[PDB]
């Protein structure tokens, strides 16, 4: 368990190793945060999130 | 859905229902985006004309959330065959865009490699639908959800009286009485990751419902991501 094999590389979503190094990315509807790991929703109903009140 | 629990308010917002000219639901579907619905190819032979309903959790009332949409285009996978049930997948283009709200949102589409290494390696996934609650009973009026354990690929083939192709996969239990049933076809199979749900499968087929020694057979979504993108791009 090294890079993405280690807790998904601490990425919120998609994780892939570009040159022995973690590179995170997000699904359509989100934008990569400044920290390069989190995924910030771009609207009120981002994909894959349950809608609660 | 045999067993499982019912989808509570906003727990399965990506569920879509295919309804015939008589207004009854025969198959499920997954909201991919405002204009797109993911379903099962085999579901396209169970009706001449059909519409798609979203935001419904009870088929015998009006929670005001419901909404019917007409299918503009029906993109079915040309390599689909009844003889084998391989390539059981289809995409639907709606004439009007879905309005996201409470109980109506889309499931995310994952990257193929990541999905394959992080989503399908998870312990479980979730299947949902308005299908039968028992193998012999009748259609369910409440949308239900069921956690289905990912099954070892080897074990899967052994239990199947039919050849499991690389475009499918088993989910469910060997003996526990929980599984999808008829009427859930084309419905959602999502996998949770850090509070986010990704489309991982399409309720395809099974030899009965929850029968001992059998599993539910889903369409492997990661095997058609590029096909899906292409289907949406146009
Ligand atoms: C009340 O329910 C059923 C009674 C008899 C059969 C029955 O008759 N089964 C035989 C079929 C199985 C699929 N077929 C093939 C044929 C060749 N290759 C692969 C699949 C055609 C025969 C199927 C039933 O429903 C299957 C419901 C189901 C459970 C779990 C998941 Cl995940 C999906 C579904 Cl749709
Ligand atoms: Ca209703």
């Amino acid at each position: 368990r090294k890079l993405c094999s280690l807790d998904n590389g601490d990425c919120d979503q998609f994780c892939h190793e570009e040159q022995n190094s973690v590179v995170c990315s997000c699904a359509r509807g989100y934008t990569l945060a400044d920290n390069g790991k989190a995924c910030i929703p771009t609207g009120p109903y981002p994909c894959g999130k349950q809608t609660l009140e | 859905i045999v067993g499982g629990q019912e989808c509570k308010d906003g727990e399965c917002p990506w569920q879509a229902l295919l309804i015939n000219e008589e207004n009854e639901g025969f198959c499920g579907g997954t909201i991919l985006s405002e204009f797109y619905i993911l379903t099962a190819a085999h579901c396209l032979y169970q009706a001449k004309r059909f519409k798609v309903r979203v935001g419904d959790r009870n088929t015998e009332q009006e929670e005001g959330g419901e909404a019917v949409h007409e299918v503009e285009v029906v993109i079915k996978h040309n390599r689909f065959t009844k003889e084998t049930y391989d390539f059981d997948i289809a995409v639907l283009r709606l004439k009007t865009p879905i309005t996201f709200r409470m109980n109506v949102a889309p499931a995310c589409l994952p990257e193929r490699d990541w999905a394959e290494s992080t989503l399908m390696t998870q312990k479980t996934g979730i299947v949902s639908g308005f299908g039968r609650t028992h193998e012999k009973g009748r259609q369910s009026t409440r949308l239900k959800m069921l956690e289905v354990p990912y099954v070892d690929r080897n074990s899967c083939k052994l239990s199947s009286s039919f050849i499991i192709t690389q475009n499918m996969f088993c989910a469910g239990y060997d003996t526990k009485q929980e599984d999808a049933c008829q009427g859930d076809s084309g419905g959602p199979h999502v996998t949770r990751f850090k509070d986010t749900y990704f489309v991982t499968g399409i309720v395809s087929w099974g030899e009965g419902c929850a029968r001992k020694g059998k599993y539910g057979i889903y369409t492997k979504v990661t095997a058609f991501l590029k096909w899906i993108d292409r289907s949406m791009k146009t």
